[PDB]
């Protein structure tokens, strides 16, 4: 039996199995233990013998604000910087980036929203994409940080929305925004509704799932699957490994904690 | 004209800000008498009352809300007095507390609304502008909403701010004082002037109101108007030490420095009633002049009335 969370639920619909975000008030951002979770989730979808759709659907305005920052200046267990930075960094990444990797089900993303960070880097590698209308974008804020890519964008975002356009939005900081999306192909519909109501949003497009799949041979989906992921699976396994790594470096250096610090940190000179 | 809040990026940072920091919990005191006076709550209503000292006030709530931790209106009150006796995280601690109790508070709301501004987390205090209103006029707002790249959040809310004072046939204030506050943070203080000075005629006979003139002037370089609603302030209520910090922090923008320590020491002694918050200011103030036999003698645990002279009350 898998656990509960507060912030993270699921269900299974015949060949569908469903993972639902479900912390709207803070734009769905998630800590570590949360990105451990799915990756739980997505090995719990990767081992039923009746699911061959993993959809991933969120709630609110954002699909996710991406990792979660929530006391991260406060000043108040390890025995260097390098060893607390190992544990609570390089772990996460590399389990859950690892998970949606090799993931063998067909993972579908319906996006209600902009997605940041980390979050974005795991929708880059969902195989199908909706969105909600076309206000969605991904943000991956990396320089302003202090910081490098993370998630498989090393490989993902050069693979799906070019060379220069990756460089452009990665080296100045800017948003991979809704036509880069649809000039690239990287939505396959976009459903056009009010940005209030997102779960008339994840209803419909469970709803229009289910009638595309009538007559099908499922396990030809999966086999197609199969085949087609061993394109890039060496990449993505490479760039895995040299991320995680690289990037304890910018955290054992101190600049992304002094960045944050200095971001909250605008008292007014005068009261009221 | 919006396309979400973060506004396309670029809006991340001065999000994350908000967040960042976290949340402290309450720090209460060590020494207060009113440990386990049963009208101990009663008493702190009394001393906010009769124009007593705001840290007395502010024990006789600590006592209230160690004693019953559902008493809404007692960490509201602790707020309250928390504020303006310029305690910034102990306020916004209990009127957190307060909020999360009664979810639909409204001046709880307000406050924190004020107080997130100060601190400089200006989205946490958009959101809780939205939802104060929100939970004071639900119909108007609801159909306000729902009329849905080029607006961020602060412009956002202000059309929509404004666009409810106008769906109704009077002025009642209270929402002059949030379009102020939307204006303040944008940084186009003489609207915030305008706002306020209006809502003090329709009732000048405020203290709040007449400090946060002389925050919004002091914020435009008007330095003599901000002394002077300062002192008005003051003299509407001489329990209020928010205004006094305001008032010396101005002095020493403009050369008064002589006043400035005195009025600091004064803060310092308004505190330190029971039978504190930043010094270096005072340490600056003393610097500015350079007397060494007062800079050198910094300490949480001296004396006030040591500082004779030109310090000297």
């Amino acid at each position: 039996e898998i656990r509960q969370n507060e912030k993270i639920s699921y269900r299974i619909e015949g060949p569908f199995f469903i993972i639902h975000l479900m912390n709207p008030d803070n734009l769905n951002a998630l800590e570590g233990e949360d990105y451990i979770y799915l990756g739980e989730l997505l090995e719990l979808a990767d081992r039923n013998r009746d699911v061959y759709f993993t959809i991933i659907q969120s709630s609110g305005r954002f699909f996710s604000s991406g990792a979660d920052f929530k006391g991260i200046a406060k000043a108040q267990k390890y025995p260097s910087e390098t060893s607390k930075w190992v544990s609570n960094f390089v772990a996460r990444n590399v389990y859950v980036t690892d998970a949606f990797i090799k993931h063998s089900k067909v993972l579908i993303c319906c996006l209600n929203g902009p997605a940041i960070g980390l979050s974005a880097a795991l929708v880059a590698l969902c195989d199908i994409v909706y969105s909600i209308n076309d206000k969605v974008y991904l943000l991956y804020p990396f320089a302003n940080l202090g910081l490098i890519t993370e998630g498989g964008t090393t490989v993902s975002l050069p693979l799906k929305f070019g060379t220069n356009t990756t460089y452009e939005c990665l080296m100045f900081n800017k948003p991979f925004k809704y036509d880069i999306m649809c000039e690239n192909g990287f939505i396959s519909k976009n459903f056009n509704m009010p940005s209030s109501n997102a779960e008339a949003f994840n209803a419909k497009v469970l709803e229009e799932l289910r009638e595309k799949v009538k007559g099908l041979y499922l396990p030809s989906c999966l086999g197609m699957k199969k085949l087609l992921k061993s394109n890039h699976i060496d990449a993505f396994n490479k760039a895995n490994s040299v991320e995680v790594n690289e990037s304890l470096k910018y955290w054992v250096d101190g600049e992304p904690l002094k960045r944050f610090r200095q971001l909250g940190s605008k008292q007014r000179k005068h009261r009221l | 004209l919006v396309n979400d809040d973060l506004n396309l990026g670029e809006d991340y940072l001065k999000y994350l800000g908000g967040r960042v920091n976290g949340n402290i919990e309450y720090a209460f005191q060590s020494n207060n008498e009113y440990f386990n006076n049963p009208n101990a709550y009663k008493i702190g209503c009394l001393l906010m009352e009769n124009g007593a000292k705001l840290s007395e006030a502010a024990l006789a709530f600590e006592a209230a809300v160690k004693e019953k931790p559902d008493h809404v209106d007692a960490w509201l009150r602790l707020g309250l007095v928390q504020t303006q006796n310029e305690k910034e995280l102990n306020g916004i601690s209990a009127l957190e507390e307060c909020l999360k109790l009664d979810p639909k508070n409204l001046e709880a709301m307000k406050t924190l609304a004020i107080s997130y501004i100060n601190e400089g987390y200006d989205m946490s205090a958009f959101t809780m502008l939205d939802k104060w209103a929100e939970t004071k006029y639900p119909e108007i707002w609801s159909r306000i909403k729902q009329q849905d790249t080029h607006i961020d959040m602060n412009a956002h809310i202000t059309k929509q701010f404004l666009q409810l004072a106008n769906n109704l046939s009077t002025i009642d204030p209270e929402i002059q004082l949030c379009l102020g506050l939307l204006f303040y943070t944008k940084d186009d203080f003489d609207k915030t002037i305008d706002c306020f000075e209006s809502a003090l005629r329709v009732n000048p006979n405020d203290e709040l109101m007449w400090n946060r003139l002389g925050a919004s002037l002091a914020n435009s370089n008007r330095s003599e108007e901000a002394i002077q609603a300062y002192h008005r302030a003051l003299q509407l209520k001489p329990s209020f030490v928010r205004a006094r910090y305001n008032l010396a922090v101005s002095s020493m923008n403009i050369g008064c420095f002589k006043e400035a320590a005195g009025y600091l020491l004064s803060v310092l002694s308004m505190h330190e009633v029971n039978t504190d918050t930043v010094i270096e200011t005072l340490k600056r103030v003393f610097i500015a002049m350079n007397r060494d036999d007062l800079l050198q003698e910094v300490k949480p645990g001296m004396d006030l009335k040591r500082f004779k002279g030109e310090f000297s009350f």
